[PDB]
């Protein structure tokens, strides 16, 4: 026979690949880490309380600027908030009340959003009247859309429900590139700094690592047990971080090809929902099912503190590109800002 | 396109009543704040009135208090400026302005056509423009100076100055807001720079319909002076 | 026959009184700081119903935060605090009282307004009214019971034995009749509409037929209320009216009346202890969201 | 066919992924530990910057 | 009192901003939204049309008797349940639509697992699940006039092995509606309704109507205290 073949074959090749990672762990990186001093412990306190949604908050994220960021809400509302005096400067209705994601453009001249009707829809916040307007509804997935990202003014890629990515061409409306190899409903992606390659990762309980010019998958990351809801990027682009439902995070490295550390405490049995570094990439910030966020040491697997003050579901989290604050999201329908104090 | 329509001008007897109207079209009218602003005849800008959106706010000049009411009716998308007993230092051509206000926005960016009015026989910001005429020609670089009475820097980081040219013939066009960003539509040779009281705008290059009349204005507070134009001549 | 009655008085108005007072005192500001602190915290939406129920609670807080005094004093048998505390005493007890019996009334009407009108589409279901509903009820009561301050004017005793008995019972009657009587039959009115419209809806449909126990609450709120109200007033107008000159009775029948009026002083005080655990204990909504609060 | 093809590509892939070389896991905790050491001083969450700084004081 | 003009007229913007926000919201608040369900096709879209008379989810708007409903089909999302149904935790009521006639029909994937059992399966599913711990169902039993006929060509004991065995309308409908009804575990906090479909298109309106009415009625008394 001919499939037995090819099965005994990529069983081959999986257990060449499983010997030549094991080949170069030399030494755990706790083992190399344990002659730095701890981070000691961090405290942070809420400055700001931003309310004003009816409902279930499921996205968030910052502007380029530090200063403005969109929400995502399921009454039906897009808001766009300064951050510095609480003020509302927009508030776009949509016509599907279902989104679960949103993303700000780095110029500053979009938003995007989509969820439930597996349309992205696009609009334009500087217009020649007084009001924000679509601009483009994408339309291509056959899932709900569960993740999008700008990477300039014309070009966006989205992960969607039916174990596929895409990136896009907003001016025409047409797909450019498709990204499969999935299992599995895909969560979430993250862009690299130079936005030449981007990870993913999937309900198959695995990580992708694309190239977007060429569209091809170089590598896969295995070693969580359940769905992957969250993925974030080093700020250097070498390495990544993983939240799953199996109550633990975990780092790989793009070079070595393996995975560097777990977090993981006896006293957390819920999932992780969101996932985020800081600007020297010291510390993660995770969320949890359990209402609130813990802080770890990224180079030692230790906990450093607690953001705690919601009263549902952390759903999602955000730093700023200056790092001066940390924004959290919640089912409770508020949005809290926090800052560490000297 | 953005359009808005002046009617309600002519000749008026000392003492008499006027109202002035003011259609717009082609924007989202009910979600910018309104002004009427003033020319005099050979003279320079003047503000009148300002109405906010909603009309939660009024604010008028001390020179028309008690005499003057601005209003809006927000579903045939009007403006009007109901006057009485109107002296003889009233005659002059008045303008329609929008102006929204947000983070990042860009106040006083466009202005109607103006309508005639022709009358029959105190802490206020001091805004100074010493030259008052230049002569220039196709090719050079140009600077424009402006002074202050008062410190326009408030304490968050803004320095609320605006600059402002008039062609021959033709209703005033935004150039700069807030000392240095560039208005949308606009060349990239003009620039901005200043520091607290005296400012500058500079023309890099040059070319032909550059002439024209040029103004500062300030937004620090009310009620919202000029300075008399510098002219600049070919 | 009366030297046993006079006994007998002395030992109620000694022990009995005394005795009531720091039972009711210490249960009611227990559950009355429960359900304060239960609003306060673990509560984030406020409607008509969550406004009343809370003014209620403050009310009855208020209410129980002067009987110290009064048992001290009774205890004692004399009074130790000046004569200023005693109109500081004695005055806020009636308002806060019949504060409280406004509020049930109109806790009764937004009741039936719920389920005249779902969604809440009605006027009086909002915020802003019920505030000022509210404060309109505080600032009547304190308007109605002002002329009460000349007639207990000081060493000082309970407000129906003193002063001249002819102000004494025109006050009284004036007060029973409207800070009683037409509150009560208020709101046996609206309870009345809501059994009516409660027992129509169980009898067009089967279901699980279980609107029989909303149909129980209603009556009891409404037995409670009488059952302990009516006797305290009976009592107390038939006491001032015995002090008069043309009723002359000149016989034991003076101190009997009176010692009928002692018993019935302090249960009528009871309203404020039961009232937490009937209008916010045995509700299963707050009871979880306090268990929530419990478990965080 | 279709399962031929699914397998020919899974295949393909896999050959494709074990061509790439791999540094040792040491020489990567150096580098995660160095660029964290080069840039602890610029991080306000690590640490905390004098209120004077702080855009978010209240 | 340190805000300048252009501060000033922020605010003021925002606070009008806010002012929508709360009126849409109060408008929307009045609205009764519904969930529909079903295993493959079960007479669903026959329901859609009597009620009334690709694109992810579809939505259905309609009026009886003063009041708005809202009905939200899901049967075109084909990716993991489980991602994504905690977004209709709050809804009214869920509908399950289930046919009478499948009780001796075979789905063509094991030619072992009837229809029936499927929709067994997936009401216990959905029923019992976290999410909706306190939502009223309404079932539907659909194609009663079709049943009438099968049942005496094949028997019900084809389905239900234990059977007693009447082999008539009347007992059959029953046994299944006992044994759909018994899948209800915490059979104190919710409720079923059921209803078999009829061929006019006014009594199945007035009947959610009427269910709707008694969850609404309920949830005020809940909230009030007095249940
Ligand atoms: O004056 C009264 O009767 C009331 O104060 C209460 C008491 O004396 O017990």
């Amino acid at each position: 026979s001919e499939l037995d073949q090819l099965r005994q074959e990529a069983e081959q090749l999986k257990n060449q690949i499983r010997d030549a990672r094991k080949a170069c762990a030399d030494a755990t990186l706790s083992q190399i880490t344990n002659n730095i001093d701890p981070v000691g412990r961090i405290q942070m306190r809420t400055r700001r309380t931003l309310r004003g949604h009816l409902a279930k908050i499921y996205a968030m994220h910052w502007g380029t600027d530090s200063r403005l960021l969109v929400s995502a809400s399921q009454d039906g509302k897009l808001i766009i908030w300064d951050s510095y005096t609480t003020n509302k400067v927009h508030a776009i209705p949509l016509r599907s009340s279902w989104v679960m994601t949103c993303a700000y453009a780095p110029s500053g001249n979009y938003v995007a959003c989509g969820g439930l009707d597996n349309i992205c829809s696009i609009y334009n916040l500087k217009t020649r009247e007084g009001n924000v307007r679509v601009s483009r509804e994408l339309a291509g997935h056959t899932g709900y859309l569960s993740c999008c990202r700008f990477l300039d003014d014309n070009q966006i890629v989205t992960s969607s429900g039916d174990t596929t990515c895409a990136l896009w061409d907003i001016e025409t409306g047409q797909q450019t590139t498709t990204f499969t190899g999935h299992t599995g409903d895909v969560m979430s992606l993250s862009l690299a700094p130079d936005t030449r390659l981007f990870v993913s990762g999937a309900c198959d309980a695995s990580a992708k690592l694309w190239d977007v010019r060429e569209g091809m998958c170089r590598q896969t990351f295995t070693g969580h047990e359940s769905d992957i809801n969250a993925i974030c990027f080093f700020p250097n682009g070498n390495a990544f971080a993983t939240g799953s439902d199996d109550a633990t995070c975990r780092l790989f490295d793009l070079r070595a090809d393996q995975e560097l550390m777990t977090y993981s405490h006896d006293n957390i049995i819920c999932g992780i929902t969101s996932v985020s570094f800081s600007k020297s990439g010291r510390l993660l910030l995770a969320g949890y099912d359990d209402f609130n966020c813990n802080v770890w040491d990224a180079l030692k697997a230790d906990r450093a503190g607690v953001l705690a003050g919601h009263d549902n579901r952390v759903s999602c989290l955000g730093v700023t590109d200056d790092g001066m604050a940390v924004a959290t999201g919640s089912w409770d329908s508020f949005l809290k800002i926090w800052n560490g104090s000297s | 396109d953005v359009q808005l329509v002046e009617s309600g001008g002519g000749l008026v007897q000392p003492g008499g009543s006027r109202k002035l109207s003011c259609s717009a079209s082609g924007f989202a009218f009910s979600s910018f704040g309104m002004h009427w602003v003033r020319q005099a005849p050979e003279k320079g800008l003047e503000w009148v009135a300002y109405i906010s959106s909603g009309s939660g706010t009024i604010y008028y000049a001390d020179t028309v208090k008690g005499r003057f009411t601005i209003s809006r009716d927000d579903p045939k998308n009007t403006l009007f400026l109901q006057m009485t007993s109107l002296r003889s230092e009233d005659t002059a051509m008045y303008y329609c302005v929008r102006s929204i206000y947000y983070y990042g926005s860009s106040p006083f960016d466009f202005w109607g056509q103006g309508t005639t009015l022709t009358v029959s026989s105190g802490s206020d910001i001091v805004m100074t423009q010493a030259t008052s005429s230049v002569p220039v020609t196709p090719g050079e670089s140009v600077s424009i100076s402006c002074r202050s009475s008062k410190s326009l820097l408030h304490s968050n980081g803004n320095t609320y100055l605006y600059w402002f040219l008039q062609r021959p013939g033709q209703s005033p066009q935004l150039l700069i807001y807030r000392m240095s960003n560039l208005a949308s539509g606009v060349p990239d040779r003009f620039s901005g720079s200043g520091s607290g009281t005296a400012f500058t705008l500079t023309i890099s290059r040059l070319e032909a319909e550059d002439v024209g009349v040029y103004y500062c204005m300030q937004h620090l507070e009310y009620p919202l002076t000029f300075g008399a134009g510098t002219k600049l001549e070919l | 026959t009366c030297k046993n009655w006079l006994a007998a008085e002395a030992a109620l108005e000694k022990y009995y009184l005394s005795i009531f007072y720091g039972i009711e005192f210490v249960v009611g500001v227990l559950g009355n700081t429960i359900v304060v602190f239960g609003y306060l915290f673990c509560l984030k939406n406020w409607n008509s119903s969550n406004i009343y129920l809370f003014n209620l609670s403050i009310s009855d807080l208020a209410f129980l935060c002067t009987l110290p005094m009064l048992i001290r004093s009774y205890a004692n048998g004399n009074w130790i605090y000046g004569d200023v505390l005693c109109i500081s005493n004695r005055y806020v007890l009636h308002a806060n009282l019949y504060t409280s019996i406004l509020f049930l009334t109109f806790i009764s009407i937004d009741r039936y307004l719920i389920i005249k009108y779902p969604f809440r589409e009605h006027l009086l279901q909002k915020k802003e009214f019920a505030i000022l509903i509210s404060l309109a009820i505080w600032v009547l009561v304190t308007l109605e019971l002002l002329p009460i301050l000349p007639l207990i004017n000081p060493t000082c005793n309970d407000y129906a034995s003193s002063g001249d008995p002819n102000y004494n019972l025109i006050y009284s009657m004036c007060l029973t009749l409207l800070g009683f009587l037409i509150p009560l039959f208020v709101m046996c009115f609206f309870y009345y509409k809501i059994a009516l419209f409660l027992k129509q809806r169980n009898r067009q449909l089967a279901t699980a037929l279980p609107l029989e126990k909303p149909l129980n609450l209603v009556i009891m709120a409404v037995v409670i209320f009488s059952v302990l109200f009516t006797p305290y007033h009976v009592m107390r107008n038939v006491r001032i009216a015995s002090r008069l000159g043309s009723w002359k009775q000149y016989q034991c029948t003076q101190v009997v009346i009176n010692s009928f009026y002692i018993v019935t002083r302090p249960l009528a005080f009871l309203n404020s202890v039961i009232n937490p655990v009937f209008y916010f204990l045995l509700g299963d909504h707050f009871r979880e969201m306090l268990m929530n609060k419990l478990r965080h | 066919t279709a399962s031929i093809a699914q397998a020919r590509k899974l295949v393909e892939q896999l050959k494709m992924e074990a061509n790439i070389d791999r540094i040792k896991v040491s020489k990567a905790a150096a580098d995660l530990m160095a660029y964290c050491e080069a840039h602890a001083k610029e991080d306000p969450l690590l640490t905390p910057v004098p209120a004077s700084e702080n855009p978010f004081r209240e | 009192c340190t805000l300048s003009a252009e501060d000033k007229a922020a605010v003021e913007r925002s606070k009008m901003i806010d002012r929508n926000l709360r009126e849409d919201g109060e408008k929307a608040a009045r609205e009764v939204k519904l969930l529909l369900l079903g295993a493959g096709e079960s007479g669903k879209s026959t329901i859609v049309k009597q009620m009334k008379i690709t694109t992810g989810i579809v939505e259905t708007h309609f009026t009886f008797k003063d009041l708005h409903f809202k009905m939200f089909d899901v049967g075109g999302q084909r990716s993991e349940r489980k991602k994504w149904i905690h977004c209709f935790e709050g809804v009214t009521a869920i509908i399950f639509c289930v046919a009478l006639s499948d009780y001796d029909l075979v789905l063509a994937e094991d030619e072992e697992m009837n229809r029936m059992h499927e929709s067994m399966k997936l009401f216990d599913s959905i029923c019992n699940n976290k999410w909706f711990t306190d939502t009223s169902i309404i079932l539907f039993l659909n194609k009663k006039d079709l049943f009438e006929e099968k049942i005496k060509k094949s028997p019900l004991t084809i389905c239900y092995p234990e059977y007693a065995g009447s082999n008539t309308y009347e007992e059959a409908a029953a046994y299944i509606q006992c044994q759909f009804e018994d899948l209800n575990k915490r059979k104190d906090t919710k409720e079923i309704y059921t209803h078999f479909t009829c061929a006019t298109d006014t009594k199945n309106v007035q009947f959610v109507f009427d269910a709707v009415t008694d969850v609404i009625i309920k949830n005020n008394l809940k909230d009030c205290g007095l249940f």
